[PDB]
């Protein structure tokens, strides 16, 4: 049932994007529910078998311009582990099982001739929740990379301080 | 180790924070003991007297006592005629201080050589010095050295 | 595999209700572990291709009672999005893993005749899952609309005893 | 396509891996972070189809190493319900996800000769995330059974220590 | 916006409420500073001498002192004498407030109008009252106005 | 339950501790009365009058005040006398505690009564003792009872 | 006899002068202590408790203490509550003095009677009442009569 | 030796009026000092035998006009003892002294003719120190009569204000 | 008359000589309101601000109060910055003592006449100062003048 | 004229009497009261040439016994100088006095026959008048020898009370 | 009588010695005291007709030595009136009473040949007493004149002084 | 000479008794100082602490202030501590008067040997004690003599 099985999972890839939102940003979660949106919207094509207009070009380029937007912020994109941290876990989970959706769905494609914008959406949606991990990463390290030099240097301060005021006491 | 990190970093700015709470503290403490000693000499070593009787006036407070091996009095004007008679007696002596003064609350202790006027060392002596309530000195306990 | 299949699913079914049952008051918490109660008596009948007794028909009328009590409570279930809070977000993820084990499970009884009452079960357990995220959408959200007016009321409040002091000072 | 369903599932486990690794403790967490290292190797031997050495023996006898340490720990383990503890759930999912995947990379060893290290890795990695549930249900529980004991004990003796006093007034 | 909604009532809440904090402590002030006023004057407005003794003892401090341009008194004694004079000399003239009072700490300064037993506005002044420790008045000082 | 049960017990404990706390309180409280009691009748029970001087010296303070129906007096003098006189004019006579002193703050309240030498009960009487800033006692007032 | 005769009454005069210095100290003191048993039991019988209010508040000290046999206040306020609790339980009743007062120094004693709305003497007390240095009372002690 | 026997005497008697006016006041300390010049001058009529003038008739009329005078303010003169205080004791005295000198001179004036007004003179002035004598008993006493007149007042006054205050106090 | 004579004179010098005590008590009196005028003027009118601390703290005491019509002061510091603040704002002028100061008891009067840095008279005012039990300045009440 | 130079000594006589009584206690003057009326009573008969009644009998036996009384405290009556003290210097003089009126009285009787008892009147007299003086000397002195004594006595105990204080303080 | 009469008189004057000596200093009276005792064996010469021996001629060169003494001290002696004082008083009665006896006994020596040197001792006598006086005037008044000078030079030293004082402070 | 002889005597028993009154005098001084040294030193011999801190509480004041070379304390538990270590420090050892104790005004100087518990002479100190209004030992300052 290559209908019911692409169906199927497309719900539980929206119902995982509807548990990671909670554990983002303002931002992270806006995007994120205008996918759950689009989600929604694709199903009824895919359900429908061509019957109900589907997504619309523009959900595709809006997913392509953010894309494009955190693909400038990562350098170093190769060689990382995913769940850096327990928010950026939430979406690589998310990617994943995007990708067997993206697969179930080329199959309505494939023989419903239906879906041609929802199978690019798909394919392109896995590769900006990476990036999403990848960027929290950054928000969540760079931020606290941050504190870590401060302490750093705070605490080289107050030895010098200490130095200081000890040998000026036995004078 | 990266929660650890930042995590053994503020544990120990916590330590060194408070030592430096500690520590300055005691850097207001021996200079306490500086001033007190100064004050004290400097209404010994003053050679004009007009200007001692002010400054006891002044710093010293109305309820005051002295007591020493030899002498006592009580008051400011007690104690500054007990200072004019020791500088009428020994024109031109000094007082200098000797190491660094100590102590802890209103007490203070400290140890002064008594110079000759050609600059020779015959002796010396340590004191302890009381303030009261308003800031004034109220006490000074002086004693001999060997 | 519809065998191996079916029960793996539903393996990862119950395993999905054993995370969201720490998200959850006492009351649901007790509901969900006699679901996970009741899988585990499922997978026994379809593992033994029926050599094992299944579940009673008590237990799906059991969930009938449950589905009516919180059906009430609803009024507008056709337009909602998944997951409005991270409580309500576990539910929908375990509605959706139901959902293929069932199609699973149907196959099962399609081809040895076993699971007649599990796949009615399984059926009716997607229903009332959804209703719970509803529900708790209501609880979280409703019992929050309360404090709305709360804080709404009090500022009110103390705007006019602020300008009533005010002017009758400079009398 | 076993192969891009098979490959698709081993990345969905190492995904669930990245979560469950922020709610254990250190231990847990370098043991489950070497494992996703190894899913990683893995995913290599499969994906290229025997062109990339795959993982060595002695990352499965790593596991084995691992298995009897915590099996010696736990005394009943027949019936147990999945989910004791929020943590504990988090194990429970990755061990049913691992359980399809392996049944996947079954069918690529059956047809490709390949993964013959990598099928019985995965098959010794499944018992032991059930074990790490279990055991985190022991230290979780143990260690709160301690604290059940010390508040039982400390409440009695302050029952026998009030009643001597008042009467003890009244003399 | 759910959580932010909510939230940003509460911080605006918490603002309203500590103004309010302030804002009540504020008419508080202005009240004691016209009961000080009415009991000031009420003594210099007393027809009845006898009364105004049996007021001062009561309301005025044992030890508390008075003093303006050309008269000065200090006690609940002569503070009464004071009044006395100024009443028999003045018999029917009344002193009427003006202005709001206010003030800070245990100071409050007011100004009044004398009015003559007619009703014509003569002239005014203004006065500053301390209390003592004990609720009673222990220092007025008037001042003139032109 | 197994949570319920845990927070369930730490309420409990919560409540039993504080129990302890204001009960350990109440202990302090009557042995407090007992004390005074004893040091008060222990003066008056006491056959040798010097032993009695320098206990009010020590134990009472300089500025203490007693009154009776009878009698009254105030000062370690006043109340030594006092007390020589009535322990003169009743010889082996003794007082004895009865019942359980109690009482609050600064106050004690308990009764006692009269035995005579040959231990017949022929009467008795109610104090309330009153300490001092320094610890020491300042005021005792006693009553009689039928 | 002319110069003893002079002188003879001159003598006879001093005396009887210093027993009229003597003779009229003992009026005022008598009065004295009536004084405080009519204000003592003008409060108790005052049938409007804000007069009684205002009363203690001027005629008693601050710091000003009382105990009976039942009871105890010390405070203006506290014995203003006790005056206000004793005349709401009896309401119509009265106290009235018997025999005359007395006293010496700061000590004044008086008996009373307490007599029913409707007249009749059903009991009586006796009660010792201290003036402050400020002219204020500072202590009041009753007892009980049979 | 008459004439010797009478100057010896007059220089008696003047020298016993030098005696007397250090215990009278300043009238009759006048008065005695101007008696005593006179007989300075009657001595030295007497001692020249009339060579040398006498005393004037004005100094006997200056007699007979004090004697006017004192002699109202005496009602009883028949029968007082002599020296009623120790100033009128002086004034008697010199009486008697004066009446052996009156004899004295009266045998110059019989033998030698001279000394007429002397002995008119001498005759008056022992008259005058008599009453002078009483006029001071009455000077000292009827002034000591209003004080024992006042605490003899004085003191019924107070036994009466002594009465009304003993049985005003025990009302 | 000379006993007269010689009385006569005892009695006049009698009179004389307490009248100079009488009239050199009228000297101290003059010159000190002088000395309170220098003193507090000569702080007003000190061009150096470190002098005038010192002063201050010396001169007055440490429970010292000021007011005036427009501003007021109480202890060395408050009145320290009030001279601060009134010497900035009015650099080079000067206060000029008018009249002969007079007064009773701790209390000074004296009038003043403000000097503009080019000596033209452009207004003045009066003071009373009052003395503490420590002989320093407790308490300065200014007033103004037309 | 022995009538006239007798009567008039005997003016002097009483006056003089009347001097002495305000230095001597109330006894003494007591005593010289009655001899001035008797005095009084001898210029009588004297001055009546017998016409008139003079004192009788009992008046001189009076003196004799205050003599004998008097007499009797007075050991050593040959050498003792007049005038021991301002009180007995008065009575000597009277006694002197009293002496030439004596031989003047004892003229009168010689050639009148009158003033047999007034003559040993006058003569017992003299004799008291000296014990007198004497007596005033033993009462001013005795007393004043017992001072003597009493400050003697003090000084000598204050000495030793002095010379054991010091050498006890410096033990 | 002449011997009687002398030797009562001289009786009179030693007594009246008596009662002056009370009333002068130390030097005067030990003075009067010898001369009383002289007066005392003047009498006993005269009273036994010569049989007993009289006094010698030192006594009268002792009285010329004291009266030149005296003499130097006073310049004017012609116009004085007796008594200036109380004191002075006392020594001109007993000159006066002196000259009587001086007669008298002048009497005896031209009768009985004897008081040669007790004639010439008492014409002495009643100078030196008269001298005496006059020195007493000088000393109770020359001391007076002292304290005379000495309050009329501090009144004006205090009107000095006030004068400057009050328009000192007006100043 | 009777009258000067008399008077002579009476100016001599004037001076004499005057002599004793100031003699009498200095009787108590010496004592006063020898009491005080004996309270001191009983308390430095006491073999017993229990006795010493009953002692110290009775014969001590609660504000009382010791100084000397080594060590310094105030208050009676200070004192009594420092009491305890020296004892505990040197048992059987004792302090033995030396000399006479002397001194003026609440001031008392006298000087002591220590003697080793088998009798050797070791050392000696002095020291000044002063005495508060409340006839307990408010301030010892010690020193140590060679």
């Amino acid at each position: 049932s290559p209908i019911i099985e692409a169906n199927g999972t497309l719900d539980e890839l929206t119902s995982f994007i509807g548990e990671a939102k909670h554990y983002v940003d303002e931002e992270m979660k806006g995007i994120l529910e205008e996918i759950q949106n689009d989600i929604y919207k694709i199903m009824g094509e895919i359900g429908s078998k061509g019957k109900i207009e589907g997504i619309s070009e523009e959900r595709i380029k809006w997913l392509e311009g953010l894309i494009s937007r955190y693909e400038e912020m990562v350098n170093l994109k190769s060689f990382v582990l995913p769940g850096g941290t327990l928010e950026s876990a939430k979406l690589d989970v998310c990617r994943t099982i995007a990708r067997r959706a993206e697969r179930k769905v080329a199959t309505v494609l494939r023989e419903f001739g239906i879906g041609k914008e929802a199978l690019v959406y798909l394919n392109r949606l896995s590769d900006l929740l990476f990036l999403l991990a990848r960027v929290i990463e950054i928000a969540a390290a760079a931020q606290l990379e941050k504190e870590l030099q401060a302490l750093e240097k705070e605490n080289a301060q107050l030895e010098w301080e200490l130095q200081a005021l000890e040998k000026e006491l036995a004078q | 180790q990266l929660k650890k990190k930042l995590q053994a970093l503020k544990k120990k700015n916590a330590q060194l924070k408070w030592k430096l709470q500690a520590l300055k503290k005691k850097l207001a403490q021996a200079t306490q003991h500086l001033t007190i000693a100064q004050t004290y000499l400097a209404a010994w070593n003053e050679e004009d007297n007009e200007r001692r009787r002010h400054l006891v006036g002044q710093a010293w407070a109305e309820n005051t006592r002295y007591v020493d091996p030899l002498m006592q009095g009580e008051g400011q004007q007690g104690i500054a005629a007990m200072i004019e008679a020791a500088r009428q007696k020994f024109p031109g002596y000094r007082f200098v201080l000797a190491g660094t003064p100590d102590g802890h609350g209103n007490f203070t202790r400290f140890s002064w050589r008594l110079i000759s006027p050609d600059g020779d060392d015959v002796a010396g002596g340590t004191d302890v010095v009381s303030l009261n309530t308003e800031g004034r000195i109220d006490n000074v306990v002086g004693f001999l050295d060997g």
